[PDB]
């Protein structure tokens, strides 16, 4: 009656956008990506590589509700900093990182299926 | 389906204008199951929270000004405290005292009243948890709790 | 269990909304509800409930 | 009434043991040991073999609609 | 408290120039043991506390000073020592006199009825009274001087809070009061046990006086005795055996 | 203490007493209440008829 | 500021596990890739059915959620199919779903196991994984003398997020710190609990002792698979998904901030 | 009654305050004219509150006493608490 | 500089009453240059304190070597030189109760600071003399380094 589709968890509406910034006005140097189709798979990997960055003074995301399929990422950098920047950091530095540990892994499955 | 009725419950049966009662001059509504006994662990003296936890907490936060609090402890390792996040969580100035459930009677009377070891005798000061472990007798629906006091 | 009505159909004898899910009913406003309502002073709705969504009627 | 084909729980396949594990016990093997011999070591998918009814041999009992 | 205790925790001592010194600044102090109009209005006031004491003990009978008014003095108190940084080590500017002024003003401004003629001020004295002495023994002037030691601009705060909490308080025309005392009454009902002596209680107790029964299931009376049958068992059973 | 005897030292502080009352099973205030050696001023009873 | 330096050292690889252990990186990264083993990890399965003919004593709704859990031998083919949403063809075409069919009937008076042998498909690559040449077949209904059963199935590519049926594992072994040391657990009597298996601690010993300068690395994974993809390529489709997502969403953020 | 003296209370009832929020937001719903200014509102009950705080609401309150008597208070000269 | 007391302290009892808490220890302390009794509540987890330790305890007001008040909030991209660098436990309360043995017309000769650090309490009594810039409402820190 109202079970609502698997697929919309994933599939982006028409005419809805992927990420929204909205510059936070309570302090400075501050942003918050609404995020459409993610959950915590995304949040949590970026929230780490975030604090990690000496120049984020905030880092953090939130489900707005489980059974909404969006996600909200705060961050607040550095006036010398930007938290865009940041954002596409945090993601250039974690796909290096995957790269990474996925060209080792190939090396790791071929040295043990030799011997 | 009309606007004076509307605009009527809008400012007479608005559950947050329910939240005292005249049947016993107290709040009907209060903290529940888990967020009563994890409130409990919560504000305990022995909960410290690292720089990524309070990050998550702080985000659910509506009431937040977004200026994250000096940690209760600086070195060697940055620490807050769960009585350091419900300052801001509680609102305002607001100043209340109660006593936790284990309490015990002969504390008020001896030495170390003011500074209690079991971090009982709740101390609410210009909005900021003092010291004190929250329950039902500082959240629940009790006469003179911290939401009696907020409302 | 679930069950919702806007303008359905209504009774015979007198034209207030059906009892139950299979007839499209409507939801009992009971006389605790009056009660309740009038604690509130909401005279509006508890107009609104008992006249003008059950059964309006002019003679 | 019928053994399932996943595990609730994980998600192992389990339709295929059914018939091996029917295939043990009557050779004097015990529920245990029969489990462990069919590669099943979490107690989830233990769960799925050892407290299913095999409804449906008795649905079978009954003539069909058409011959 | 006792009449010692009363009177040491209530009564202004405007002969002790050390201890006001330590309350009060030097511009206060001199005021206060030099004007002697003053030293009367403080005297009246506890002249005006001490009638209200009495006051209390018939209505309380019973030593429960529990009681339920509109508006907590202590926590607002409490909320203007933090609002305007009061340091209770250092001595106050707020001059006694201030207060006693602030507290009767504050009194008439508190208006439950409405009207002039003297069947109205009556009600309004009587409506207020509780109010008016629980406000008179927390805003009095030694209390503010040595236990709370507010300013002036404190004071002047915790006046208006008081005036404008107390106005809110008031019951609004056209509140059902009725249902609402039935569904408070009620509402307990459903939570109440059903079922020396053996007294009825819970619901078949409210039942039996909200209908009022002429045969109880438990009837009962609640004899005293005067004198020496008071203290001793022995003249007691006599009196016992005399209604038995 | 909501049956003892409230009273009003000669100092002025609340104090207790201790004293003895009865429990009857019955209802009779016209005729206990006029009985010497009994108090006529807190002698109350539960019959709100009576 | 930047990137780790993440190792790699498999203890052990089977055609069913893969135990290995990832060093040097963050915890998040680490439970990040355990959620995308399970459900976003796309594969083969069967979400689509016809029933032409159904004389069992399972009705057709229980047949076809029973045809979506039998596992599709999917290492290859899934990365060159499509998804149905992307893809421009019809209901249903070669590029975006593999068809299968079933035709089976109990003419003997012995009860006819009809099992995942009897789904033959059109394309060879991807088949039931218990057909593939031990493990016995799947079981999907029993017959009568008399009964039949004949349908006409889809499969498509999908992930876990969608359905269960879609998940490639069976079963995420995700540990790290086995000695409580980082103190993320308080066992109040820790001589109680038993010793993980990659713990390093003497039977005398309890737990590790506190540190306060330590972080959740050395995290330890046994990738069970379900059957359709080797238990190596579901973390090489998982990092390749994961690492898609990042890159697809950095090219939205640009497309945000350019808008700016 | 005499309007120079009414013993009524100075303050709006929550209820007065209801019925007022109400009926003038109906009269906005029916495209009534505005009092105050307006920066991108459209619910006529957003519309009616910033009324009330503003003062500028042109409704009579007749408020009838048990006697049978009445006295007329304005929305502009009760006293607004909530 | 911004130093609201300093003196070295000796550990003479941890947790009399029993032990509460677990990640907390409560320490009873005397100095020998001021004899001022101190009652602690420190996490011994990252910071161990054990029985007949002996460690310099300042209360300031600010962290800065300068004169120069704080905001509060947590900075940590901030390289002005800090004097927690040469300690090892630091914290941040705020004074919620002076007490003393002060009457109606003698001074207060002894006094009894008490100090939140979210939770962690410290009561500080001594003479009044060296209590003199603690005043209710008012942030300060602990600056805790244990010495030999
Ligand atoms: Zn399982
Ligand atoms: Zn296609």
């Amino acid at each position: 009656m109202n079970a609502p589709p698997a697929f919309e968890s994933f599939l982006l509406f028409e005419g809805e956008k992927k990420i929204t910034i909205n510059k936070d006005t309570k302090v400075p140097n501050a942003c918050l990506f609404t995020i459409n189709k993610e959950d915590h798979t995304l949040g949590n990997i970026i929230k780490s590589q975030l604090l990690k960055d000496p120049q984020v003074l905030f880092a953090g995301y939130k489900v707005p509700h489980p059974l909404e399929h969006k996600i909200i990422i705060r961050v607040q950098t550095t006036p010398d900093y930007s938290p865009q920047e940041a954002f596409t950091n945090a993601i250039t530095d974690l796909i290096s990182e995957l790269s990474l540990l996925e060209e080792r892994f190939r090396v790791a499955i071929k040295d043990k299926q030799e011997g | 389906q009309s606007l004076e009725t509307r605009a009527e419950i809008q400012e007479l049966a608005m559950v947050p204008r329910m939240i005292v009662t005249p049947q016993s001059n107290r709040p009907v509504m209060g903290i529940v199951q888990d967020t009563l006994t994890a409130v409990r662990k919560f504000t305990k003296r022995d909960v410290f929270l690292e720089r990524g936890e309070v990050m998550n907490l702080l985000m659910f936060l509506s009431t937040w000004d977004g200026k994250v609090p000096q940690p209760a402890i600086l070195k060697p390792r940055p620490l807050w405290t769960g009585k350091q996040i419900f300052s801001l969580i509680i609102p305002g100035h607001i100043n209340c005292i109660r006593t936790h459930s284990t309490h015990p009677d002969d504390e008020d009377s001896g030495p170390y009243k003011h500074i209690s070891p079991g971090d009982t005798k709740v101390v609410v000061e210009n909005g900021e948890l003092i010291m004190g472990i929250l329950c039902k007798k500082s959240l629940g629906t009790s006469a003179g709790s911290l939401v009696h006091i907020s409302y | 269990k679930i069950h919702s009505r806007a303008r359905g159909p209504i009774q015979i004898l007198n034209r207030q909304p059906m009892e139950g899910r299979s007839r499209d009913g409507g939801l009992r406003f009971g006389e605790m509800e009056r009660d309740c309502q009038i604690a509130h002073g909401a005279a509006q709705f508890l107009r609104e409930r008992l006249f003008e969504a059950s059964d309006p009627y002019q003679v | 009434m019928i053994i399932p084909v996943r595990c609730f729980t994980c998600g192992k396949i389990v339709g295929n043991k059914w018939e091996a594990y029917l295939g043990l016990l009557q050779a004097e093997y015990t529920e245990g040991d029969a489990l462990d011999a069919l590669g099943l070591k979490r107690y989830c998918c233990r769960r799925m073999l050892l407290a299913h009814v095999d409804l449906i041999e008795k649905l079978l009992n009954y003539a069909p609609l058409e011959k | 408290p006792s009449n010692k205790a009363f009177e040491k925790k209530f009564r202004f001592d405007y002969t002790n120039e050390r201890a006001l010194r330590r309350t009060l600044q030097e511009d206060l102090v001199k005021d206060v043991l030099s004007n002697a109009h003053i030293q009367n209005e403080l005297e009246r006031e506890f002249e005006r506390m001490r009638e209200d004491r009495e006051v209390l003990r018939v209505i309380f009978p019973t030593g429960d000073s529990k009681v339920v008014l509109p508006c907590n003095l202590l926590r607002m108190i409490w909320n203007a020592q933090k609002i305007f940084h009061i340091n209770p080590r250092l001595p106050s500017d707020l001059h006694p006199i201030k207060v006693v002024e602030g507290v009767k003003e504050l009194s008439k401004k508190l208006v439950i009825v409405n009207g002039d003629d003297p069947l109205s001020r009556q009600a309004q004295e009587n409506a207020t009274l509780l109010f008016n002495i629980h406000l008179r023994s927390t805003l009095c002037s030694r209390r503010m001087a040595e236990e709370f030691r507010l300013s002036g601009e404190a004071f002047d705060w915790l006046l208006g809070e008081i005036e404008s909490k107390f106005n809110q308080a008031i019951a609004h025309p056209g509140e059902m009061v009725g249902a609402l005392a039935a569904q408070s009454l009620g509402e307990p009902a459903t939570q109440m046990t059903l079922n020396a002596k053996n007294v009825t209680l819970g619901v078949p107790r409210l039942k039996e006086l909200i209908n009022i029964s002429k045969k109880p299931k438990t009837p009962s009376l609640t004899v005293f005795l005067l004198g020496q049958s008071a203290r001793d068992a022995e003249r007691a059973k006599d009196i016992l055996c005399r209604l038995e | 203490d909501n049956k003892k005897k409230i009273i009003i030292t000669e100092d002025g502080e609340f104090k207790a007493l201790q004293e003895w009352i009865l429990e009857t099973d019955g209802v009779s205030l016209m005729r206990v209440l006029s009985e010497k050696d009994v108090d006529p001023v807190r002698t109350t009873s539960n019959d709100i008829v009576e | 500021p930047y990137a780790n330096q993440p190792t790699v050292r498999i203890t052990e690889l089977t055609d069913e596990n893969v135990k290995f252990i990832i060093e040097n990186t963050d915890l998040a990264v680490a439970n990040s890739i355990r959620r995308v083993f399970i459900a976003e990890v796309p594969i083969i399965a069967i979400d689509w059915v016809q029933i032409d003919a159904n004389s069992s004593v399972l009705h057709d709704e229980f047949i076809a959620h029973r045809l979506g859990l039998i596992p599709l031998t999917s290492d290859d083919i899934v990365d060159k199919l499509q998804y149905s949403r992307d893809c421009t063809c019809e209901e249903f075409c070669p590029e975006c779903s593999v068809e299968f069919t079933l035709d089976v009937r109990c003419n003997e008076d012995q009860t006819r196991h009809v099992t995942s042998r009897d789904l033959i498909s059109n394309s060879p690559r991807v088949i039931p994984v218990t057909s593939r040449n031990e493990q016995d077949d799947i079981l999907i209904v029993k017959l009568r003398k008399g009964q039949e059963l004949r349908l006409r199935a889809y499969a498509k590519k999908g992930f876990g997020k969608e359905h269960a049926k879609w998940n490639p594992t069976a079963g995420v072994a995700f540990e790290y710190d086995p000695d409580n040391a980082l103190r993320h657990t308080v066992y109040p009597k820790p001589e109680e609990w038993p010793k993980s298996e990659y713990s390093e601690l003497d039977e005398d010993e309890s737990q590790a002792p506190y540190d306060p300068n330590g972080k959740p690395e050395r995290f330890y994974y046994n990738v069970e698979s379900c059957g359709s993809l080797r238990p190596e390529t579901i973390v090489l489709s998982a990092l390749s998904g994961l690492k898609k997502k990042l890159s697809d969403l950095q090219t939205q953020l640009s497309h945000e901030i350019q808008s700016d | 009654q005499a309007n120079q003296k009414r013993i009524t209370t100075p303050y709006m009832t929550k209820y007065e305050r209801a019925r007022v929020l109400g009926t003038r937001a109906l009269q906005i719903a029916m495209c009534a004219p505005v009092m105050v200014e307006l920066e991108g509102e459209t619910d006529p009950l957003l519309i009616a509150m910033k009324e009330l705080k503003a003062r500028k609401i042109p409704i009579i309150i007749r408020r009838y006493l048990p006697d049978g008597s009445y006295e007329d208070w304005g929305v502009d000269e009760l006293i607004i608490s909530d | 500089a911004g130093i609201l007391f300093e003196d070295i302290f000796d550990v003479k009892d941890i947790d009399p009453e029993g032990k509460k808490f677990d990640r907390v220890s409560r320490l009873h302390c005397e100095s020998e240059s001021f004899k001022m009794d101190l009652i602690l509540d420190v996490n011994i987890q990252i910071y161990p304190v054990d029985l007949g330790d002996k460690f310099r305890l300042v209360i300031a007001s600010t962290l800065y070597e300068d004169g120069t008040l704080d905001d509060g909030e947590y900075n940590p991209t901030d390289d002005r030189p800090s004097r927690a660098d040469q300690f090892e436990y630091v914290m941040y309360g705020k004074v919620y109760r002076i007490e003393g043995d002060e009457t109606s017309t003698e001074a207060a000769t002894r006094l009894s600071a008490y100090v939140s650090y979210g939770g962690l309490l410290m009561r500080l009594q001594g003479d009044a003399n060296n209590l003199h810039g603690f005043e209710v409402d008012s942030r300060v820190y602990l600056l805790m380094k244990k010495l030999a």
